[PDB]
């Protein structure tokens, strides 16, 4: 758990059931009012930006969100497969997880995958790919 | 850049800050408003619920006695004692302290510009402030909105009648449920909605005055005689920055003492320490203070907006971080 | 009898005249292009000056945050010197200063200070500017000035720079002060005992009296004279029996300055006084480079007091401690 | 039991065995110097004034010094005898205590006797006393029943009683 006034950028926290990344935080305390934290967050499960308010005494649960640089295997039109050259483990990313990236996911290539609690939710393709001109 | 020994404010910025200080003194000198200097330390403090002062201890020559003191959160009590003494209109550029307060626009110690005007109602005072913001910010005459119309305009809700249920869902639309659904204090709800629903959409082009805050948020202001639902309190905002808080001062010793007593009951009910009521201010109020209006403005914030700096630390020689 | 406590300690007329004096000082520097700066009242570090006891406070951050102790500034010197290094040029400040264990006719735990620094001014050129200010505000004649030495001969007929520790106690017994001198083993301590009770009560009677070139041992943060390394480039000005200001040709060597502080702490440890961590921000700034300059710290309350004919600090202060 | 900067007019303290009474105390602390307490005292044994400096840390032990109204009864070459009107007890003051007021004491006079540890150290006679002239010639010196010699007008003769001011030792008027 982290305290409202520790919300530095890059912090992953659990909120109302979802994982978020802290983009920025600001201290707010209006005339005759209590102290707050105005936080700009990254709603991971949908890639959108949201803003939230917290009491300076509020806190949040750290969330499990790491970036594995797993290698892309192939997709069966529905799932995109990745593997760990060390762990030997594989993971499947659905269409919403890989999102608007399948365009550059060329068979056999290392990618940076953001997984929340093990399973992927974000796919970051190394945008230095050499592709075909069909 | 950032080597800690270096000042947080740039020389160029310090040069202009001084110029604005002189511009401010002149403005008052031209209006015959006397300058005074009140203490930074005191045996008394304020009961205001959300403020938490600094404490320090005075020990006399030769380690004889001892005495606890509080750093002034504002010069208001001392200046009210002075108005009663018969000082006439007066202002002050002092250093104030507030613990637990630090951020982009807050520093534990900041410069406050506070002045009192005998015989000026909330409106005549506000007009004086506007004239000051116009000269320093070089902006157009501010706009004036009532707390009531500010809510209706930006949140289509009436803070004077709506109830916890109706305004708790406005909080959900502003996505503040996490801090609202669990709040049973109507005033705290309003503040939550105001600071996050109205403040950020206010004063975009020119500064904006908001008066008649709810009576519950009167602080040391008089309650209106017309509408007992609002107080003779006002604040002014610009570019999303809160610049000053002022009001038609409450001059009834009785009522003023009751509010301080209530502040202490609210603090204890929350686990916050209770602070002894400043008897000097009370006693002076009993003697009788001139009908008047006062206001406190955050100088650091005025300078910041005038030089277009992005943070308060940029217009302060040394912010706490490196003080 | 006394007026009710809610009331200010100084008459309103005195408060008005104080404001006029305040404006008069600002005008004086504004006319010489000296920049006004407001430095912090609270700091992570304090001074090591042996006889100063600073106020202390605790800063707690928003929400859950480790507390951080802070000291209230006894003078703005360390910050202004850092400002000097940052290239601010000639600057002055009218700040509120704080010093614990100091209460009296001429002292207030909190008081107003006028402190300014002149890049490339030597001790004498700064004193002259102090003279201009005093004449300006007090409307007195041009001050007189004597060295710490010739000031000691002219009143206690003794050469401070030479006179051994024994001859020192004889002049002490002469003015009935042996109760503190005889058991006293520190040469500068006796020298100070003599100076403030043997020379100060006889100077500045008709007009301000500057006293420069204090023993190299009472240099504080001032340079030791290049010529006579027995004296330090430091002066103090007195009038009507009141010490008004203390200034000096600033020590620019960071290496030297550091050692001096280390020596304060040791002298402190000895005396059983608490030690204080050396302000690294001042040292780091000194390492980068502080132009040669001179600074002075003047007690405004005492200046306003003299100007108004008041008899105590409390009569020129809005609210004295007992009413604060 | 008392601190330097806590001294205050009236405080009775001890300094090297002798009792002193504080008249004024002033806090002094010069640049880069330590703190002191410059105070004015009255050397109670010699009715003298005196000034000394103490470190702010220095302390002084209280002194048992108190005034008290007593009525002078008589002298006998050894002690001057006074009496406590309340307690009914008497005290004896030697010639040091009587100081230079012996020539103003007349049986039955109310006197302010300064006591130190019980014993008297000084005596104050009434501001005005009424004494008879036991010798003088046709101003001019006159001898009182007490042995005191005062200047009186030329038209005052022996047998006449006059009032003198014991503070200035001057003839005030006839009685
Ligand atoms: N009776 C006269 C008016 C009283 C106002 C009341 N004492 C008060 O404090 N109002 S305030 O809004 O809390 O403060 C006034 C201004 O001070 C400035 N302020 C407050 N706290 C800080 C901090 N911590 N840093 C910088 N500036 C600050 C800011 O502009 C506020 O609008
Ligand atoms: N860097 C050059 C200036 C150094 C100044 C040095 N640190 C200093 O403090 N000198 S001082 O004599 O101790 O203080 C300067 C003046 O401040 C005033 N002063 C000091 N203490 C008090 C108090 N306690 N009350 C009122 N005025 C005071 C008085 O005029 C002193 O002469």
């Amino acid at each position: 758990t982290y305290y409202s006034n520790d919300f530095r950028a890059g912090l992953k926290i659990m909120l109302d059931g979802e994982p978020y990344a802290v983009e920025a935080s600001e201290f707010v305390k209006p005339g005759k009012g209590q102290a707050f934290a105005r936080v700009k967050l990254r709603r991971l499960l949908t890639g959108t930006r949201v803003e939230k308010t917290f009491k300076s005494t509020d806190s949040a649960e750290g969330a499990d969100v790491v970036d594995m640089n797993l290698t892309y295997l192939y997709n069966d039109g529905e799932f995109w497969h990745f593997m760990n050259n060390e762990t030997f483990e594989q993971l499947s990313a659905d269409a919403k997880a890989i999102g608007d990236n399948a365009k550059w996911l060329l068979d056999q290539a290392e990618c940076i995958v953001t997984l929340w609690n093990g399973q992927p939710i974000s796919v970051t393709p190394p945008n230095f790919v050499e592709l075909e001109i069909v | 850049e950032t080597a800690s020994w270096q000042p947080s404010a740039s020389i160029p910025n310090l040069l202009k800050r001084a110029a604005i200080m002189a511009e401010i003194r002149r403005f008052f000198a031209d209006r015959g408003v006397l300058e005074v200097e009140t203490p930074c330390m005191s045996q008394a403090t304020v009961t205001d619920i959300h403020l938490v002062p600094f404490e320090t201890r005075f020990v006399g020559p030769g380690h004889s006695q001892g005495m606890n003191l509080w750093l002034m959160t504002s010069p208001e009590y001392h200046m009210k004692r002075l108005l009663v003494a018969g000082c006439g209109p007066v202002f002050q550029l002092c250093r104030s302290f507030r613990n637990e307060e630090m951020g982009r626009y807050h520093n534990p110690e900041f410069t406050m510009l506070e002045w009192y005007r005998p015989h000026y109602d909330m409106y005549r005072l506000m007009n004086e402030v506007d004239d000051l913001l116009q000269q320093v910010l070089d902006c157009p005459a501010a706009e004036s909105l009532s707390y009531q119309q500010a809510f209706l305009r930006y949140l289509e809700i009436d803070p004077l009648s709506a109830d916890k249920t109706q305004l708790r869902e406005v909080a959900a639309k502003l996505d503040l449920s996490n801090v609202a659904d669990t709040e049973e204090d109507r005033d705290t709800l309003l503040q939550l909605l105001f600071t996050f629903g109205v403040e950020p959409n206010i004063g975009k082009e020119k500064p904006t005055f908001v008066y008649h805050f709810p009576a519950s948020q009167a602080s040391l202001a008089q309650i209106s005689t017309e509408d007992h639902r609002v107080a003779e309190r006002f604040e002014v905002y610009y570019k999303g920055i809160e610049l000053a808080n002022g009001f038609h001062e409450l001059t009834d010793a009785r009522e003023q003492q009751q509010r301080f007593e209530q502040d202490n009951r609210k603090r204890a009910a929350r686990g916050l320490p209770q602070h002894p009521i400043d008897q000097n201010l009370i006693e002076a109020l009993k003697v009788g203070m001139p009908d008047c209006s006062g206001v406190a403005l955050g100088v650091d914030r005025l300078v910041m907006l005038a030089l277009g700096a992005e943070t308060l630390a940029e217009v302060i020689a040394f912010s706490v971080d490196r003080a």
